[PDB]
């Protein structure tokens, strides 16, 4: 809400860092389990599509105007795969994903982002 | 590991079902190896022979 | 072609041109073949067979650079008066590549 208010009626830059959505969408499956309500897969139920999209889709820029929201989520995959439906969901509504590996900061790179998986 | 679908098990599967025709197959090359060392073994000991006469 | 063999009936085999060397003792004929591997003696090295049962281990060891100098073992001449036992060496070295006392 504020970075759509600062972006568009007031014509600043805003990066957003929205930090471990996998809680987020923890707390949905928290909600959604105590309403008795559809699972999806792996227990987390039917709308974290839409809740997620509602989330991410709420960035960009406008027709005419001067701002822009930059997102940068960041996921702690589960069992560091991209099977998992958060950070699947996650890479569905998002355009491209930056993924880290764990197989270079083990070798001692830093940053260690596997270009293979990652794509914009 | 892999995360464990129902895509995941058919690949494995499949990699099991290759890995069962490749211990086949290198079988039925270790023979054909077997058939040209018995093969060149004779020719060995006659030209070692030969050398013996010689 | 270089020839480690005998003594004196080594000079039948530089009689045919083919060079070589003779010490009597293992080490010496072996320092030679030392550096008939590091100055490779044109390919071939024929190792007496009653000094050297197997000529090829230490000298893989002290060279693991490829196999053109090639090693043999040739025959003593007095034992070739005896009978070449080419059964026995064909046991030995089938045994020698897979392990099995298996006869062809």
């Amino acid at each position: 809400t504020v970075a759509e208010y600062l972006a568009f009626e007031h014509d600043y830059h805003v990066l957003v860092i929205l930090t471990d959505m996998t809680n987020y969408c923890e707390a949905l499956r928290e909600i959604g389990a105590a309403r008795e309500e559809i699972p999806g897969r792996r227990g987390y139920p039917g709308y974290m599509y839409t809740d997620l999209a509602t989330i991410y889709e709420r960035a960009g820029v406008v027709e005419g105007k001067k701002g822009s929201v930059t997102q940068i989520p960041i996921l702690s995959m589960p069992d560091d795969d991209r099977t998992h439906p958060i950070p699947d969901l996650t890479g569905y509504i998002t355009e491209g994903q930056i993924q880290l590996s764990r197989e270079l900061h083990r070798k001692g790179i830093y940053p260690p982002i596997d270009p293979l998986p990652s794509l914009s | 590991q892999v995360s464990p679908t129902r895509m995941n098990l058919l690949q494995r599967r499949g990699q099991l079902r290759l890995a069962q025709k490749g211990v086949d197959l290198l079988k039925k090359k270790r023979d054909a190896l077997v058939a040209e060392f018995f093969g060149l073994v004779r020719e060995a000991m006659e030209a070692r022979k030969a050398l013996d006469q010689a | 072609m270089a020839v480690i063999a005998d003594p004196e009936t080594a000079q039948g085999f530089r009689l045919a041109g083919l060079e070589g060397y003779g010490a009597s003792s293992a080490e010496e004929a072996q320092s030679l073949l030392e550096t008939l591997v590091e100055r490779g003696g044109y390919a071939l090295v024929a190792v007496d067979e009653a000094l050297l049962p197997d000529p090829e281990r230490a000298v893989e060891r002290l060279m693991r650079g490829r196999d053109l100098p090639v090693l043999l073992p040739i025959a003593g001449l007095k034992e070739a008066f005896q009978g070449h036992d080419v059964e026995g060496y064909m046991r030995e070295l089938v045994r020698k590549t897979i392990g099995f006392d298996i006869k062809l």
